[PDB]
DNA sequence: ATCAAGCTCAAGTACTTAAGCCTGGTCTATACTAGT
RNA sequence: CAUAAAGACCAGGC
DNA sequence: ACTAGTAAAAGTACTTGAGCTTGAT
Protein backbone atom coordinates (compact mmCIF):
# COMPACT_ATOMS: atom_id res chain seq x y z
CA UNK A 1 0.00 0.00 0.00
CA UNK A 2 2.89 2.43 0.55
CA UNK A 3 4.82 1.72 -2.65
CA UNK A 4 1.59 1.73 -4.69
CA UNK A 5 0.06 4.95 -3.31
CA UNK A 6 3.01 7.19 -4.12
CA UNK A 7 3.18 10.26 -6.38
CA UNK A 8 5.01 9.59 -9.66
CA UNK A 9 8.04 11.53 -10.89
CA UNK A 10 6.62 13.31 -13.98
CA UNK A 11 9.41 15.69 -15.03
CA UNK A 12 10.69 17.07 -18.34
CA UNK A 13 11.87 17.34 -25.66
CA UNK A 14 12.49 13.87 -24.20
CA UNK A 15 11.72 12.82 -20.66
CA UNK A 16 12.08 9.63 -18.64
CA UNK A 17 9.48 8.16 -16.26
CA UNK A 18 9.46 5.15 -13.96
CA UNK A 19 6.72 3.48 -11.92
CA UNK A 20 6.73 0.89 -9.11
CA UNK A 21 4.44 -2.08 -9.67
CA UNK A 22 4.65 -5.08 -7.30
CA UNK A 23 6.84 -5.91 -4.32
CA UNK A 24 8.63 -9.14 -3.38
CA UNK A 25 9.88 -10.36 0.00
CA UNK A 26 12.62 -12.87 0.73
CA UNK A 27 13.52 -14.69 3.92
CA UNK A 28 16.59 -13.33 5.77
CA UNK A 29 19.92 -13.96 4.07
CA UNK A 30 23.40 -12.98 5.21
CA UNK A 31 25.56 -11.23 2.59
CA UNK A 32 29.12 -11.82 3.79
CA UNK A 33 31.83 -9.22 3.04
CA UNK A 34 33.25 -11.32 0.18
CA UNK A 35 29.76 -11.30 -1.40
CA UNK A 36 28.18 -14.64 -0.54
CA UNK A 37 24.56 -15.45 0.36
CA UNK A 38 23.46 -17.80 3.14
CA UNK A 39 20.29 -17.94 5.27
CA UNK A 40 21.30 -16.73 8.71
CA UNK A 41 19.98 -18.08 12.01
CA UNK A 42 18.82 -15.81 14.88
CA UNK A 43 21.42 -17.33 17.17
CA UNK A 44 24.03 -16.43 14.56
CA UNK A 45 22.58 -12.91 14.63
CA UNK A 46 22.89 -12.72 18.42
CA UNK A 47 26.40 -14.14 18.78
CA UNK A 48 28.08 -12.19 15.95
CA UNK A 49 26.35 -8.81 16.55
CA UNK A 50 24.42 -8.88 13.29
CA UNK A 51 20.95 -7.75 12.27
CA UNK A 52 18.19 -10.28 11.62
CA UNK A 53 16.86 -8.58 8.50
CA UNK A 54 15.61 -9.56 5.04
CA UNK A 55 16.19 -7.74 1.73
CA UNK A 56 13.37 -6.17 -0.25
CA UNK A 57 12.84 -6.32 -4.02
CA UNK A 58 10.40 -4.52 -6.34
CA UNK A 59 9.48 -4.17 -10.02
CA UNK A 60 10.03 -0.94 -11.97
CA UNK A 61 8.68 0.03 -15.38
CA UNK A 62 10.11 2.88 -17.45
CA UNK A 63 8.57 5.02 -20.21
CA UNK A 64 10.16 7.56 -22.55
CA UNK A 65 8.27 10.61 -23.83
CA UNK A 66 9.79 12.23 -26.92
CA UNK A 67 6.92 12.02 -29.51
CA UNK A 68 9.12 10.52 -32.22
CA UNK A 69 6.23 8.10 -32.98
CA UNK A 70 7.91 5.48 -30.80
CA UNK A 71 6.98 4.71 -27.19
CA UNK A 72 9.71 2.37 -25.93
CA UNK A 73 8.93 1.21 -22.40
CA UNK A 74 11.56 -0.87 -20.60
CA UNK A 75 10.40 -3.21 -17.85
CA UNK A 76 12.53 -4.33 -14.91
CA UNK A 77 12.21 -7.10 -12.33
CA UNK A 78 13.60 -7.56 -8.79
CA UNK A 79 15.24 -4.20 -8.11
CA UNK A 80 16.92 -3.99 -4.70
CA UNK A 81 15.67 -1.15 -2.49
CA UNK A 82 16.79 -1.96 1.06
CA UNK A 83 16.49 -4.32 4.04
CA UNK A 84 13.56 -4.72 6.45
CA UNK A 85 14.09 -6.36 9.88
CA UNK B 1 -33.82 57.02 51.50
CA UNK B 2 -32.97 59.39 54.36
CA UNK B 3 -32.89 57.40 57.62
CA UNK B 4 -29.94 55.35 56.38
CA UNK B 5 -28.15 58.54 55.32
CA UNK B 6 -28.62 60.23 58.69
CA UNK B 7 -27.53 56.96 60.30
CA UNK B 8 -24.36 57.26 58.20
CA UNK B 9 -23.88 60.89 59.21
CA UNK B 10 -24.23 60.04 62.91
CA UNK B 11 -21.79 57.13 62.67
CA UNK B 12 -19.23 59.10 60.64
CA UNK B 13 -19.47 62.00 63.10
CA UNK B 14 -18.95 59.69 66.09
CA UNK B 15 -15.98 58.02 64.35
CA UNK B 16 -14.36 61.42 63.75
CA UNK B 17 -14.93 62.33 67.41
CA UNK B 18 -12.98 59.27 68.59
CA UNK B 19 -10.42 59.96 65.85
CA UNK B 20 -9.54 63.48 66.96
CA UNK B 21 -9.96 62.28 70.54
CA UNK B 22 -7.14 59.80 69.85
CA UNK B 23 -4.92 62.26 67.96
CA UNK B 24 -4.63 64.32 71.14
CA UNK B 25 -7.26 67.06 70.92
CA UNK B 26 -9.95 68.38 73.27
CA UNK B 27 -13.26 66.54 72.86
CA UNK B 28 -16.23 66.89 75.19
CA UNK B 29 -17.59 63.63 76.54
CA UNK B 30 -21.20 64.48 75.62
CA UNK B 31 -20.59 64.11 71.87
CA UNK B 32 -18.75 60.80 72.31
CA UNK B 33 -21.72 58.97 73.87
CA UNK B 34 -24.06 60.91 71.57
CA UNK B 35 -27.10 58.71 71.00
CA UNK B 36 -28.87 58.84 67.61
CA UNK B 37 -31.82 60.77 69.03
CA UNK B 38 -29.67 63.65 70.33
CA UNK B 39 -28.10 63.92 66.88
CA UNK B 40 -31.55 63.65 65.29
CA UNK B 41 -32.98 66.39 67.53
CA UNK B 42 -29.89 68.62 67.41
CA UNK B 43 -28.91 68.76 63.74
CA UNK B 44 -32.16 67.62 62.14
CA UNK B 45 -34.24 64.61 61.10
CA UNK B 46 -33.52 64.06 57.42
CA UNK B 47 -30.68 65.19 55.13
CA UNK B 48 -32.86 64.51 52.10
CA UNK B 49 -33.83 68.09 51.11
CA UNK B 50 -33.32 68.77 54.79
CA UNK B 51 -31.60 70.54 57.63
CA UNK B 52 -28.31 68.57 57.89
CA UNK B 53 -27.02 69.73 54.51
CA UNK B 54 -23.51 68.18 54.74
CA UNK B 55 -22.92 71.86 55.54
CA UNK B 56 -23.07 72.86 59.24
CA UNK B 57 -21.67 69.42 60.05
CA UNK B 58 -18.13 70.81 60.14
CA UNK B 59 -16.10 70.36 63.32
CA UNK B 60 -13.32 72.64 64.59
CA UNK B 61 -11.27 71.21 67.46
CA UNK B 62 -8.28 72.45 69.44
CA UNK B 63 -5.17 70.80 70.86
CA UNK B 64 -4.73 70.16 74.58
CA UNK B 65 -1.15 71.26 75.31
CA UNK B 66 -1.30 74.25 72.93
CA UNK B 67 -4.41 76.37 72.19
CA UNK B 68 -3.13 77.51 68.78
CA UNK B 69 -3.26 74.11 67.02
CA UNK B 70 -6.73 73.57 65.59
CA UNK B 71 -8.10 71.08 63.08
CA UNK B 72 -11.05 71.48 60.75
CA UNK B 73 -13.26 68.66 59.44
CA UNK B 74 -14.81 69.28 56.02
CA UNK B 75 -17.81 67.35 54.67
CA UNK B 76 -17.90 68.18 50.94
CA UNK B 77 -21.21 68.46 49.14
CA UNK B 78 -20.50 67.09 45.67
CA UNK B 79 -19.68 63.34 45.29
CA UNK B 80 -16.34 63.60 43.48
CA UNK B 81 -14.18 66.61 44.27
CA UNK B 82 -12.09 68.63 41.81
CA UNK B 83 -9.42 71.26 42.36
CA UNK B 84 -11.89 74.16 42.75
CA UNK B 85 -13.43 72.86 45.99
CA UNK B 86 -9.93 72.28 47.38
CA UNK B 87 -9.16 75.91 46.56
CA UNK B 88 -12.37 76.94 48.35
CA UNK B 89 -11.48 75.02 51.52
CA UNK B 90 -7.85 76.13 51.27
CA UNK B 91 -9.10 79.72 50.92
CA UNK B 92 -11.18 79.42 54.10
CA UNK B 93 -8.13 77.91 55.81
CA UNK B 94 -6.05 80.79 54.44
CA UNK B 95 -8.24 83.51 55.92
CA UNK B 96 -8.91 81.66 59.19
CA UNK B 97 -5.21 80.70 59.71
CA UNK B 98 -5.57 76.97 60.43
CA UNK B 99 -3.08 74.32 59.34
CA UNK B 100 -4.65 70.88 59.79
CA UNK B 101 -7.71 69.74 57.86
CA UNK B 102 -9.66 66.60 57.02
CA UNK B 103 -11.76 66.04 53.91
CA UNK B 104 -14.34 63.28 54.34
CA UNK B 105 -14.90 62.57 50.65
CA UNK B 106 -18.27 61.08 49.75
CA UNK B 107 -17.58 59.09 46.58
CA UNK B 108 -14.01 59.67 45.41
CA UNK B 109 -11.35 62.06 44.21
CA UNK B 110 -9.67 63.17 40.97
CA UNK B 111 -5.89 62.60 40.68
CA UNK B 112 -4.97 66.19 39.85
CA UNK B 113 -6.74 67.18 43.06
CA UNK B 114 -4.67 64.60 44.96
CA UNK B 115 -1.53 66.07 43.40
CA UNK B 116 -3.07 69.36 44.54
CA UNK B 117 -3.12 67.89 48.06
CA UNK B 118 0.46 66.60 48.16
CA UNK B 119 2.06 69.72 46.68
CA UNK B 120 1.60 72.17 49.59
CA UNK B 121 3.85 70.20 51.92
CA UNK B 122 5.60 72.59 54.40
CA UNK B 123 2.37 74.45 55.20
CA UNK B 124 -1.37 73.65 54.90
CA UNK B 125 -1.29 69.85 55.24
CA UNK B 126 -4.68 68.42 54.24
CA UNK B 127 -5.83 64.83 54.75
CA UNK B 128 -8.26 62.84 52.63
CA UNK B 129 -10.73 60.25 53.94
CA UNK B 130 -13.71 58.43 52.49
CA UNK B 131 -17.30 57.92 53.67
CA UNK B 132 -17.14 54.15 53.19
CA UNK B 133 -13.92 53.98 55.24
CA UNK B 134 -15.17 55.86 58.30
CA UNK B 135 -18.17 53.80 59.33
CA UNK B 136 -16.19 51.64 61.77
CA UNK B 137 -13.35 52.55 64.10
CA UNK B 138 -10.60 50.08 63.23
CA UNK B 139 -8.75 50.67 66.50
CA UNK B 140 -11.37 48.76 68.50
CA UNK B 141 -11.16 45.64 66.30
CA UNK B 142 -10.14 42.19 67.57
CA UNK B 143 -6.91 41.96 65.56
CA UNK B 144 -5.62 45.53 65.91
CA UNK B 145 -3.29 46.15 68.90
CA UNK B 146 -2.53 49.34 70.82
CA UNK B 147 -0.47 51.96 68.96
CA UNK B 148 1.17 54.79 70.91
CA UNK B 149 3.02 57.52 69.01
CA UNK B 150 6.42 58.28 70.51
CA UNK B 151 7.99 61.68 71.15
CA UNK B 152 11.56 62.51 70.21
CA UNK B 153 13.31 61.96 73.57
CA UNK B 154 11.77 58.49 73.77
CA UNK B 155 13.11 57.73 70.28
CA UNK B 156 16.50 58.89 71.56
CA UNK B 157 16.42 56.39 74.43
CA UNK B 158 15.26 53.66 72.02
CA UNK B 159 18.12 54.30 69.62
CA UNK B 160 20.54 54.88 72.52
CA UNK B 161 19.75 52.06 74.97
CA UNK B 162 19.66 49.34 72.33
CA UNK B 163 22.69 50.81 70.46
CA UNK B 164 20.84 50.76 67.15
CA UNK B 165 20.89 52.98 64.15
CA UNK B 166 17.60 54.35 62.95
CA UNK B 167 17.24 52.16 59.85
CA UNK B 168 17.78 48.95 61.87
CA UNK B 169 14.25 49.01 63.29
CA UNK B 170 11.26 47.27 61.70
CA UNK B 171 9.22 49.47 59.42
CA UNK B 172 5.70 50.50 58.44
CA UNK B 173 4.57 52.41 55.39
CA UNK B 174 2.42 55.49 55.86
CA UNK B 175 -0.52 54.29 53.81
CA UNK B 176 -2.07 51.62 55.95
CA UNK B 177 -5.37 52.67 57.58
CA UNK B 178 -3.89 52.78 61.10
CA UNK B 179 -1.10 55.26 60.39
CA UNK B 180 -3.69 57.29 58.53
CA UNK B 181 -5.88 56.94 61.61
CA UNK B 182 -3.14 58.52 63.72
CA UNK B 183 -1.91 60.91 61.01
CA UNK B 184 1.75 59.94 60.99
CA UNK B 185 4.38 61.23 58.57
CA UNK B 186 7.80 59.81 57.67
CA UNK B 187 10.36 59.69 60.46
CA UNK B 188 8.18 58.87 63.45
CA UNK B 189 8.22 55.73 65.61
CA UNK B 190 5.02 54.01 66.71
CA UNK B 191 5.02 51.75 69.76
CA UNK B 192 2.88 48.61 69.53
CA UNK B 193 1.81 46.92 72.77
CA UNK B 194 0.35 43.49 72.16
CA UNK B 195 -0.36 40.56 74.52
CA UNK B 196 1.35 37.27 73.79
CA UNK B 197 1.01 33.70 75.02
CA UNK B 198 4.70 33.05 75.71
CA UNK B 199 5.57 36.02 77.93
CA UNK B 200 2.27 37.78 78.58
CA UNK B 201 2.99 41.15 77.01
CA UNK B 202 5.32 42.23 74.21
CA UNK B 203 6.26 45.78 73.21
CA UNK B 204 7.66 46.22 69.71
CA UNK B 205 8.52 49.34 67.74
CA UNK B 206 8.05 50.49 64.16
CA UNK B 207 9.63 53.26 62.10
CA UNK B 208 7.22 54.99 59.72
CA UNK B 209 8.68 55.50 56.25
CA UNK C 1 34.54 41.06 8.10
CA UNK C 2 37.86 42.90 8.48
CA UNK C 3 39.11 42.30 4.93
CA UNK C 4 35.65 43.15 3.56
CA UNK C 5 35.75 46.52 5.25
CA UNK C 6 39.35 47.06 4.13
CA UNK C 7 38.46 46.23 0.51
CA UNK C 8 35.38 48.46 0.20
CA UNK C 9 32.51 46.01 -0.14
CA UNK C 10 28.96 46.70 -1.33
CA UNK C 11 27.87 47.88 2.20
CA UNK C 12 24.79 45.62 2.06
CA UNK C 13 26.91 42.49 2.28
CA UNK C 14 28.20 43.99 5.56
CA UNK C 15 24.66 43.94 6.99
CA UNK C 16 24.56 40.16 6.53
CA UNK C 17 28.04 40.13 8.13
CA UNK C 18 27.47 42.27 11.23
CA UNK C 19 24.11 40.49 11.60
CA UNK C 20 25.81 37.09 11.79
CA UNK C 21 28.64 38.44 13.95
CA UNK C 22 25.94 39.75 16.32
CA UNK C 23 24.42 36.26 16.31
CA UNK C 24 27.76 34.51 16.93
CA UNK C 25 28.82 36.71 19.84
CA UNK C 26 25.24 36.82 21.18
CA UNK C 27 24.68 33.06 21.26
CA UNK C 28 27.84 32.19 23.22
CA UNK C 29 26.55 34.03 26.30
CA UNK C 30 22.81 33.32 25.91
CA UNK C 31 21.75 30.42 23.68
CA UNK C 32 18.26 29.62 24.98
CA UNK C 33 16.77 33.07 24.32
CA UNK C 34 13.20 33.04 22.91
CA UNK C 35 13.14 33.53 19.20
CA UNK C 36 16.60 33.50 17.52
CA UNK C 37 16.87 29.90 16.22
CA UNK C 38 19.50 28.10 18.20
CA UNK C 39 23.08 27.19 17.37
CA UNK C 40 24.02 23.52 17.24
CA UNK C 41 27.14 21.52 16.38
CA UNK C 42 26.51 17.75 15.98
CA UNK C 43 23.48 15.40 16.01
CA UNK C 44 21.24 18.45 16.33
CA UNK C 45 22.52 18.98 19.88
CA UNK C 46 22.43 22.67 20.88
CA UNK C 47 25.38 24.24 22.62
CA UNK C 48 26.15 24.91 26.26
CA UNK D 1 2.25 -2.30 12.16
CA UNK D 2 0.97 1.26 12.55
CA UNK D 3 4.37 2.40 13.83
CA UNK D 4 6.67 0.89 11.21
CA UNK D 5 4.20 1.94 8.48
CA UNK D 6 4.42 5.57 9.63
CA UNK D 7 8.16 5.04 9.85
CA UNK D 8 8.23 3.63 6.30
CA UNK D 9 6.26 6.31 4.40
CA UNK D 10 8.74 8.97 5.53
CA UNK D 11 11.60 7.00 3.98
CA UNK D 12 9.86 6.06 0.78
CA UNK D 13 9.23 9.78 0.29
CA UNK D 14 12.89 10.55 1.01
CA UNK D 15 14.23 7.88 -1.36
CA UNK D 16 11.98 9.16 -4.14
CA UNK D 17 13.26 12.67 -3.36
CA UNK D 18 16.87 11.69 -4.01
CA UNK D 19 15.63 9.79 -7.08
CA UNK D 20 14.48 13.22 -8.31
CA UNK D 21 17.67 15.00 -7.23
CA UNK D 22 19.79 12.39 -9.00
CA UNK D 23 17.38 12.56 -11.95
CA UNK D 24 17.59 16.29 -12.71
CA UNK D 25 21.40 16.49 -12.95
CA UNK D 26 21.54 13.52 -15.35
CA UNK D 27 18.84 14.94 -17.65
CA UNK D 28 20.28 18.42 -18.36
CA UNK D 29 23.00 16.64 -20.34
CA UNK D 30 20.31 14.62 -22.14
CA UNK D 31 22.49 11.49 -22.32
CA UNK D 32 20.34 8.68 -20.89
CA UNK D 33 18.79 7.70 -17.56
CA UNK D 34 19.63 4.93 -15.08
CA UNK D 35 18.06 3.60 -11.89
CA UNK D 36 20.35 0.78 -10.69
CA UNK D 37 22.78 3.52 -9.61
CA UNK D 38 20.14 6.15 -8.82
CA UNK D 39 18.74 4.23 -5.83
CA UNK D 40 20.81 5.02 -2.73
CA UNK D 41 20.09 2.01 -0.52
CA UNK D 42 21.26 3.29 2.88
CA UNK D 43 18.08 5.36 3.39
CA UNK D 44 15.54 2.66 4.25
CA UNK D 45 18.02 0.23 5.81
CA UNK D 46 19.97 2.67 7.96
CA UNK D 47 16.77 4.52 8.86
CA UNK D 48 14.72 1.58 10.14
CA UNK D 49 17.83 0.14 11.80
CA UNK D 50 18.60 3.56 13.30
CA UNK D 51 15.23 4.39 14.80
CA UNK D 52 14.82 0.85 16.07
CA UNK D 53 18.37 0.82 17.44
CA UNK D 54 18.25 3.96 19.58
CA UNK D 55 14.62 4.61 20.47
CA UNK D 56 14.20 8.13 19.10
CA UNK D 57 11.28 7.65 16.73
CA UNK D 58 12.23 10.10 13.98
CA UNK D 59 15.33 11.21 12.06
CA UNK D 60 18.96 11.49 13.13
CA UNK D 61 19.29 15.21 12.37
CA UNK D 62 16.07 15.96 14.30
CA UNK D 63 17.05 13.89 17.35
CA UNK D 64 15.41 16.19 19.93
CA UNK D 65 11.90 16.77 18.48
CA UNK D 66 11.08 13.05 18.70
CA UNK D 67 8.99 10.84 20.98
CA UNK D 68 11.53 8.57 22.65
CA UNK D 69 10.90 5.46 24.71
CA UNK D 70 9.57 3.27 21.90
CA UNK D 71 11.73 0.24 20.89
CA UNK D 72 13.54 -0.48 24.14
CA UNK D 73 15.71 -3.39 25.28
CA UNK D 74 14.00 -6.70 26.12
CA UNK D 75 14.11 -7.73 29.77
CA UNK D 76 15.63 -11.08 30.78
CA UNK D 77 15.64 -11.70 34.54
CA UNK D 78 12.68 -14.08 34.83
CA UNK D 79 10.33 -15.50 32.20
CA UNK D 80 7.32 -13.52 33.46
CA UNK D 81 9.34 -10.32 33.29
CA UNK D 82 9.69 -11.10 29.58
CA UNK D 83 6.03 -12.02 29.13
CA UNK D 84 5.04 -8.78 30.87
CA UNK D 85 7.44 -6.66 28.80
CA UNK D 86 6.10 -8.08 25.53
CA UNK D 87 2.53 -7.18 26.68
CA UNK D 88 2.72 -3.55 27.75
CA UNK D 89 0.81 -0.38 26.89
CA UNK D 90 1.96 3.22 27.27
CA UNK D 91 0.34 6.69 27.28
CA UNK D 92 2.30 9.73 26.08
CA UNK D 93 1.23 12.18 28.79
CA UNK D 94 4.30 13.72 30.39
CA UNK D 95 5.58 12.31 33.65
CA UNK D 96 6.02 15.46 35.73
CA UNK D 97 2.44 16.74 35.56
CA UNK D 98 0.27 16.32 38.62
C1' DA E 1 -18.80 74.53 21.13
C1' DT E 2 -14.32 71.52 20.45
C1' DC E 3 -9.44 70.85 21.46
C1' DA E 4 -4.66 68.66 23.09
C1' DA E 5 -1.87 67.42 27.90
C1' DG E 6 -1.52 64.46 31.36
C1' DC E 7 -3.15 60.62 33.84
C1' DT E 8 -5.64 56.21 35.53
C1' DC E 9 -7.71 51.58 34.95
C1' DA E 10 -8.12 47.29 32.01
C1' DA E 11 -7.01 43.95 28.88
C1' DG E 12 -3.57 41.56 25.78
C1' DT E 13 1.17 39.17 25.22
C1' DA E 14 5.27 37.11 26.68
C1' DC E 15 9.09 34.90 30.54
C1' DT E 16 9.78 31.62 34.60
C1' DT E 17 8.75 27.74 37.57
C1' DA E 18 7.96 22.00 39.34
C1' DA E 19 11.86 16.41 46.03
C1' DG E 20 16.57 14.15 47.47
C1' DC E 21 20.28 10.56 46.86
C1' DC E 22 21.98 5.99 44.60
C1' DT E 23 22.84 1.68 40.84
C1' DG E 24 23.02 -0.82 36.16
C1' DG E 25 21.99 -0.68 30.55
C1' DT E 26 22.73 0.79 24.78
C1' DC E 27 24.15 4.31 21.25
C1' DT E 28 26.39 8.32 18.81
C1' DA E 29 29.43 11.19 16.95
C1' DT E 30 26.73 14.23 9.49
C1' DA E 31 24.96 12.38 5.36
C1' DC E 32 26.54 15.30 1.62
C1' DT E 33 29.74 17.80 -1.31
C1' DA E 34 34.34 19.60 -3.24
C1' DG E 35 39.32 19.18 -2.40
C1' DT E 36 43.00 16.04 -3.81
C1' C F 1 52.12 3.72 40.26
C1' A F 2 49.33 5.79 36.40
C1' U F 3 45.46 5.99 32.96
C1' A F 4 40.63 4.78 32.09
C1' A F 5 36.46 11.13 27.91
C1' A F 6 31.91 13.53 27.77
C1' G F 7 26.73 13.95 26.60
C1' A F 8 21.64 12.20 25.29
C1' C F 9 17.79 8.66 26.32
C1' C F 10 15.88 4.34 29.10
C1' A F 11 14.66 0.72 32.73
C1' G F 12 15.01 0.44 38.18
C1' G F 13 16.09 0.99 44.36
C1' C F 14 14.49 3.87 49.17
C1' DA G 1 37.67 7.36 -6.62
C1' DC G 2 39.30 8.89 -1.17
C1' DT G 3 38.67 11.62 2.18
C1' DA G 4 38.39 16.36 4.55
C1' DG G 5 34.96 20.85 5.23
C1' DT G 6 29.76 21.80 6.67
C1' DA G 7 24.28 24.30 7.38
C1' DA G 8 -0.19 23.42 34.12
C1' DA G 9 -1.52 26.99 36.80
C1' DA G 10 0.15 31.47 38.34
C1' DG G 11 3.05 35.24 39.19
C1' DT G 12 5.00 39.40 37.11
C1' DA G 13 6.65 42.64 33.45
C1' DC G 14 5.63 45.45 29.58
C1' DT G 15 2.32 47.62 26.00
C1' DT G 16 -1.76 49.52 24.10
C1' DG G 17 -6.47 51.38 24.45
C1' DA G 18 -10.33 53.77 25.94
C1' DG G 19 -12.03 57.51 28.67
C1' DC G 20 -11.68 60.88 32.07
C1' DT G 21 -10.50 65.95 34.18
C1' DT G 22 -9.03 70.46 33.05
C1' DG G 23 -7.21 74.82 31.09
C1' DA G 24 -8.47 77.13 26.76
C1' DT G 25 -12.20 79.05 24.55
Amino acid sequence: RIVEDAPPIDLQPPRYLLKFEQIYLSKPTHWERDGAPSPMMPNEARLRNLTYSAPLYVDITKTVIKEGEEQLQTQHQKTFIGKIP
Amino acid sequence: DDEEETYRLWKIRKTIMQLCHDRGYLVTQDELDQTLEEFKAQFGDKPSEGRPRRTDLTVLVAHNDDPTDQMFVFFPEEPKVGIKTIKVYCQRMQEENITRALIVVQQGMTPSAKQSLVDMAPKYILEQFLQQELLINITEHELVPEHVVMTKEEVTELLARYKLRENQLPRIQAGDPVARYFGIKRGQVVKIIRPSETAGRYITYRLVQ
Amino acid sequence: LRRNEQNGAAAHVIAEDVKLLQFHVATMVDNELPGLPRAMQKSGRPLK
Amino acid sequence: GPLLAFLFRGMFKNLLKEVRIYAQKFIDRGKDFNLELAIKTRIISDGLKYSLATGNWGDQKKAHQARAGVSQVLNRLTFASTLSHLRRLNSPIGRDGK
